[PDB]
C-alpha cells in the first residue's frame, strides 16, 4: 500500500530523531 | 490555489507546525472508490492518504517495539505514536465513523474533551480517547477529510480553521 508505505517510511525515519 | 497529492505531506506539516495550539498529529483521509459486484454501487471509501506525527505495561511495550522493528524491515512506543500508527490501516465507508460522517455531510466535527469523545458514539473517537487523545477533529475537504488530534483539550480557533482553509481544497 504505497500511501501507507511512504507515511510509514517518513514516520519511522523521523522517529529515529 | 488548487492543491495536488505532491504537496500533501508539506501541507500537513505546515498545518501543525504553524499551529498556535499543541496538536499531536494530522491525518489526511483520501477518498477512493470500492465497486461492489453484489449491488453495482461505487461506494466512496475514505482511506489513509498521508499523516504527520508531531508528538510531544512491559508486555504491551514489547509487542509495540516488536511491531516497529518488523515495520522498519518491510525506545518506548507511546500511546499516541501507536494510535497514529494503527490508524494507517483504517478506512471508512462514506457516512460511517468520524471521517465518513465528516465527508458525507461536508462537516466540521470538533470533539473537545474526553467526554465529547466518549459521548460521541463514534468508534474512532473512542479509540483516540483510549490512547490519551482529548481533542479530535475532522474537517471535510473537496478530496477527503483532514483529521487533527491532541492529548490536550483544544477549543476551535478561527486561526486554525484559517490555516486549514489555506492548505487543502474546498468547493
Amino acid at each position: 500500500p504505497i500511501a501507507r508505505r511512504k507515511s510509514l517510511q517518513r514516520f519511522l525515519e523521523k522517529r529515529k530523531e | 490555489p488548487q492543491f495536488n497529492e505532491d504537496t500533501l505531506q508539506q501541507r500537513l506539516q505546515a498545518l501543525i507546525e504553524s499551529a498556535g495550539e499543541n496538536w499531536t498529529y494530522a491525518i489526511f483521509w483520501q477518498i477512493s472508490h470500492d465497486f461492489d459486484s453484489s449491488t453495482g454501487d461505487n461506494t466512496v471509501i475514505l482511506g489513509w492518504g498521508d499523516g504527520y506525527y508531531k508528538g510531544e505495561n512491559t508486555a504491551e511495550q514489547e509487542h509495540r517495539k516488536r511491531v516497529i522493528r518488523e515495520l522498519n524491515s518491510l525506545e518506548e512506543v507511546t500511546d499516541t505514536e501507536w494510535f497514529f500508527l494503527v490508524s494507517m490501516t483504517q478506512s471508512f465507508v462514506n457516512g460511517v465513523g468520524l471521517p465518513g460522517e465528516s465527508f458525507l455531510n461536508s462537516r466540521v466535527i470538533w470533539l473537545s474533551g474526553s467526554g465529547a469523545l466518549t459521548g460521541s458514539g463514534c468508534e474512532r473517537a473512542g479509540q483516540g480517547q483510549i490512547y490519551g487523545l482529548k481533542t479530535m477533529v475532522c474537517i471535510a475537504t473537496q478530496n477527503g477529510v483532514v483529521e487533527l488530534g491532541s492529548s490536550e483539550v483544544i477549543s476551535q480557533s478561527s486561526d486554525l480553521m484559517h490555516k486549514v482553509n489555506n492548505l487543502f481544497n474546498f468547493n
